[PDB]
């Protein structure tokens, strides 16, 4: 259902600065 | 609040699947502008009489400030103008657009506005080829009968070319790029009811989106690489497709060995340059342009596009191969090696339309049953 | 921070900034292409052009 | 029978960002006066447009008070002669075509303004013209006034041998043979029929560095944008 | 005409990212060069015959133009 | 004085496919000028030795000049 | 032989290379949008989804691996039933005219 659903990982498309999951945004983002 | 029209393009549906063949159908709203931008720029110093007008355009070549540029920017600028065209006009054919009858029709009768406006724009300023190819072209006319030499004297204002006939076409022709102007709103007009359609040939109504940021940035790419492509001429190679010989004042009494008109006509001068025949050969030329109103009841296959035809690939890239022969076929003198190449490919042209490209669909509906 | 960011939130973020920030850097940007080209167009053309013969007479 | 190829010549200018050697245009100017002025009608250019090219301001108004031009009605009613001045074209040697042919084998000179660029080779052409003239070959004969050359079309031209080694001299005092006569001539004729080669480079130059540089940022911006649905995974979940 | 009453849609689903979430060009010379490739072979052998031959008949055209002035033994 | 063309001229009509155009030359010379009453010419073979030459002309002249 | 052809063909179309089928890929004129209304849920949702990655990867002009692809003995001619069906009708609204 709803729950089942899933996203997929762009992290073959990401940009460098984010591809870690445990980190967070705002730090990079100015400069993205 | 008139602004709302602009639906049509900003938040206009659009599908997603598209090529930049498509820029080329855009670049004509920015080839029209940017001509007669600098067209009228230009005619603010050219005049309308023979003894004043090649030194009019010197006027311009020499003397005015930077106005040496707008002679090009207007000059190669009208020949990028067919570059977009017939690859505009080869891609329907090669993914289906012609089924749109309401607008093909439209395709057309802009085209023969162009190749009656862009000839009169040849001749204003009276190279020595403007003249010849002034008679060369209109004395056809005089093949018709009882008429013929009737009309043919009334445009020539008498009996041949002279200052009238300059006179007549710079109003003729500095007026029907504002008719193209309006009748490319009616060729939008008639799509805005259904939209473009697909390389593949399917309705995407599923998969449309909108225009503001995605084709709009787009058409600007393919604008971009339209004016590099139009400096480049102008900065480094004016003198390319331009006969030289439009620089040498005109005069009756001395034709030129070789005549040809601009580098364009020729999928079609060559045409009737095949005919030994006068008139048999006109109602060709006429024909070889006017097929294309021809061509949607000549739909044979139930699909649309020819992505999915390889058969009508192989025909149709090979109908380009004949117009790139007929194109520089006409751009030749006449002798026995290449009159037996006219007779040949100008009859390719009218065979590959009227029987083997609907064969392929009669074939390929039965290939996959139906 | 780097550059960027530290250029972003300058002059990037407002839109009233960020057309102030065009023309000026337009404005002198048109102040070194010109010497650039016309130095190029000098120094390919060396010993051709009329500044070049512009001291004999 | 036959046409004839000019070679590709090299040239101080033939380059996509080769301007002209203004020094060879300024010999070539001489070459008009002594020679060519006296049948080649240039009208289409005056002594003002040699400032800033080759000549300077007072050098080439001494050229205009040289010679003498059909200027002013006088009050009395008549016209006269006065010294030419800058914005007088180049003198016109004779006052209609008819009597350069008739003070010619009955054929007409062409003007140089624009004969570079209505000459399939121009300058090659043009240059080998002069340094074509040759012996006629077996089995050809020819009229009075005209002579050979396989350049020109028909190989049968009513021009009268022009140049020869030392047919005049120049104000550096450069060696005025045959050649280096040739050379600055076609360089100058090049300039009759572009007075805008030295400009056409630089704004031919400014072009790229430009497009050059934005046609990525823009071919950017399109993926800017497209990247959204370039990349982009779809599915289908039914009952 | 414009969104809302095109046609019909069910059971679909759409993920899509920000720009500013992703490189411009990623995998640009890697992925995209054997796709110049695959796309080149699925166009070339229908494309090219034409104008191959095109490159004959300029060719033959003014080899047999050439030779019919020059003159004969005769 | 002396022009530098005659002097390249000279040194090229030495070169392969001059000379071969020269020899060729010769032969129309004489195949006409032997003959009586014809409507020839080496207008044929003149110009396949120019356009030799002056190839060879080519490539140099201006390093002199 | 012939049946060696078609299977070729049906290869160098293309559209077995993007997950769609035969009918899929039809001319939409009045007679085939009757039939495309005329289809069942489970089979015309079945139609969009075929259509709507087909369309995504002619815009990359990406295709799906060689696996996904489509063969021709599962080329499904669903929709020659509900077509020939309408065009039954139009020759017999024809011809009762005459
Ligand atoms: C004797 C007067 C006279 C002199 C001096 C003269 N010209 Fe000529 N020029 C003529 C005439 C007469 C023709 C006619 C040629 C023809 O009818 O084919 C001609 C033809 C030409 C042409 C036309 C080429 C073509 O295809 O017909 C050029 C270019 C030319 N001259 C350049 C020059 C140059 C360069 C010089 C100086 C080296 C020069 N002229 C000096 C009278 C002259
Ligand atoms: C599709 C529209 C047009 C076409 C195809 C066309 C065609 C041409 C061409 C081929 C030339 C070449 C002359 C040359 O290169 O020397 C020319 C010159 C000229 N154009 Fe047009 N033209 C068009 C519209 C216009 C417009 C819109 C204007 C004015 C606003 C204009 C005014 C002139 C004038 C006065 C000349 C003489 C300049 C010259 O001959 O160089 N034309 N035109
Ligand atoms: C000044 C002349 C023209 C202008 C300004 C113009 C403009 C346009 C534009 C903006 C489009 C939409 C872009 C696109 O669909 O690719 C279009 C589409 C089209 N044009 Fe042109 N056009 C011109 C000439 C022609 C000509 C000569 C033809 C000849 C047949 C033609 C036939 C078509 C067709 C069939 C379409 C269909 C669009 C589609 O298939 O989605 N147009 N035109
Ligand atoms: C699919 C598609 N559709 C449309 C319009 O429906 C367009 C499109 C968008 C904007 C257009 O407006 C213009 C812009 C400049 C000149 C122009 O000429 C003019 F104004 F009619 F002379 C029209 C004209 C066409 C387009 O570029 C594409 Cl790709």
């Amino acid at each position: 259902s709803h729950t089942d659903i899933k996203v997929p990982d762009f992290s073959d498309y990401r940009r460098p600065e984010v591809l870690d999951s445990t980190k967070s945004s705002k730090e990079s983002s100015e400069a993205r | 609040l008139m602004k709302i029209v602009n639906n049509a393009f900003i938040d206009l549906p659009a599908p997603s699947n598209i090529s930049s063949w498509w820029n080329f159908g855009s670049l004509l709203g920015i080839c029209l502008i940017l001509q007669i931008l600098t067209g009228l720029f230009l005619a603010m110093h050219y005049t309308s009489d023979t003894t004043t007008a090649f030194s009019s355009v010197t006027h311009i070549c020499r003397d005015v400030n930077y106005g040496w540029i707008i002679r090009y920017m207007h000059a190669n600028g009208a020949s990028m103008f067919f570059i977009c065209l017939y690859m505009h006009v080869g891609r329907g054919l090669y993914y289906g657009s012609y089924t749109f009858l309401e607008t093909w029709n439209i395709g057309v009768i802009l085209l023969l506005t162009v190749m009656a406006t862009a000839f009169m724009g040849y001749v204003l300023p009276w190279g020595q080829m403007s003249f010849w190819g002034a008679t060369v072209i209109t004395n056809l006319l005089s093949a018709i009968p009882y008429i013929g030499t009737n009309l043919v004297e009334w445009i020539w204002g008498g009996f041949s070319v002279d200052k009238a006939t300059l006179t007549r076409f710079f109003a003729f022709h500095f007026i029907l790029p504002f008719i193209i102007m309006a009748i490319a709103m009616v060729h939008l007009l008639f799509l805005h009811e259904t939209g473009s359609n697909n390389p593949t040939g399917i309705s995407s109504d599923v998969d449309k989106i909108p225009f503001h940021p995605y084709y709009t940035i787009k058409d600007i790419l393919g604008a971009l690489l339209l004016i590099l492509a139009l400096m480049l001429l102008v900065l480094f190679a004016p003198d390319l497709l331009g006969d030289p010989d439009n620089y040498t004042p005109a005069n009756p009494l001395n034709t030129p060995p070789h005549i040809k008109p601009e580098w364009y006509f020729l999928f079609a001068y060559a045409i009737l340059r095949s005919i030994p025949n006068k008139l048999g050969g006109v109602l060709a030329l006429a024909f070889s342009i006017l097929i294309l109103a021809l061509i949607p009841l000549l739909h044979t296959s139930k699909q649309r596009s020819m992505m999915f035809r390889p058969l009508s690939q192989c025909l149709f890239w090979a109908l380009v191969a004949d117009l790139l022969t007929l194109t520089w076929i006409g751009g030749q003198p006449v002798e026995h090696p290449y009159i037996t190449i006219g007779q040949l490919a100008s009859v390719l042209y009218f065979l590959l339309i009227l029987v083997l490209m609907p064969t392929a669909g009669t074939i390929e509906n039965k290939l996959l049953k139906w | 921070p780097t550059l960027t960011a530290r250029l972003y939130s300058l002059l990037f973020r407002r839109t009233s900034t960020f057309a102030l920030t065009i023309v000026v850097g337009a404005l002198f940007f048109e102040r070194a292409f010109d010497q650039g080209a016309d130095a190029i167009y000098e120094h390919i053309n060396e010993g051709k052009l009329w500044k070049h013969i512009k001291h004999k007479y | 029978d036959l046409e004839l190829h000019p070679p590709s010549y090299p040239w101080s200018h033939r380059g996509l960002l080769s301007s002209l050697d203004h020094t060879s245009i300024r010999r070539g100017f001489q070459v008009y006066k002594q020679v060519c002025s006296s049948c080649h009608s240039m009208d289409y250019v005056a002594y003002r447009h040699l400032v800033g090219v080759c000549y300077t301001e007072d050098e080439a108004k001494a050229l205009a008070e040289e010679v003498e031009v059909q200027d002013g009605p006088n009050e009395d009613g008549e016209m006269f002669m006065r010294p030419g001045k800058l914005s007088d074209y180049f003198p016109k040697p004779y006052p209609n075509p008819e009597a350069a042919r008739a003070a010619n084998n009955g054929a007409l000179p062409p003007d140089l303004s624009y004969i570079v660029r209505a000459r399939h080779g121009g300058e090659d052409y043009v240059f080998s013209l002069l340094t074509g003239y040759c012996e006629p070959p077996t089995g050809v004969s020819l009229r009075e006034g005209l002579y050979f050359n396989p350049y020109f079309p028909g190989q049968a031209i009513g021009m009268a041998p022009p140049i020869y080694n030392e047919v005049l001299e120049f104000d550096d005092g450069t060696p005025a043979t045959m050649s280096q006569v040739a050379k600055d001539v076609c360089t100058f004729l090049r300039w009759a029929a572009e007075p805008e080669h030295d400009h056409r480079k630089r704004m031919g130059l400014k072009m790229l560095l430009m497009m050059g540089l934005l046609l990525p940022l823009v071919y950017a911006m399109k993926r800017h944008k497209w990247s959204v649905l370039k990349s982009r995974k779809l599915a289908y979940r039914p009952p | 005409r414009q969104f809302g009453h095109l046609t019909r849609v069910r059971h679909v689903i759409t993920y899509s990212l920000s720009p500013f979430e992703q490189r411009a060009f990623p995998h640009y010379f890697s992925k995209g060069i054997p796709n110049v490739l695959r796309r080149t072979r699925a166009c070339i052998l229908r494309v090219a015959p034409p104008f191959v031959a095109f490159y004959l008949v300029y060719t033959w055209g003014t080899q047999e133009f050439e030779k019919s002035k020059r003159k004969n033994p005769a | 004085l002396v022009d530098p063309l005659t002097t390249v001229r000279e040194q090229c009509e030495q070169l392969e496919k001059c000379v071969k155009a020269r020899e060729r030359l010769e032969l129309c010379d004489e195949r006409v000028s032997s003959r009586s009453q014809t409507e020839e010419d080496c207008t044929e073979e003149l110009l396949d030795f120019l356009h030799a030459r002056d190839h060879c002309v080519a490539h140099k002249l201006f390093n002199s000049l | 032989w012939l049946e060696g052809i078609r299977k070729w063909y049906y290869n160098a179309a293309g559209f077995n290379k993007l997950g769609l089928m035969r009918d899929d890929t039809i001319h939409e004129n009045d007679d085939v949008k009757e039939a495309i209304r005329r289809l069942p849920e489970n089979l015309y949702d079945d139609r969009v989804f075929r259509i709507k990655r087909a369309l995504d990867l002619s815009m990359r002009q990406q295709i799906l691996p060689k696996e996904q692809w489509t063969k021709y003995e599962e080329d499904k001619s669903y929709l020659e039933p509900y077509l020939k069906e309408v065009i039954r009708e139009r020759k017999e609204r024809e011809e009762w005219a005459k």
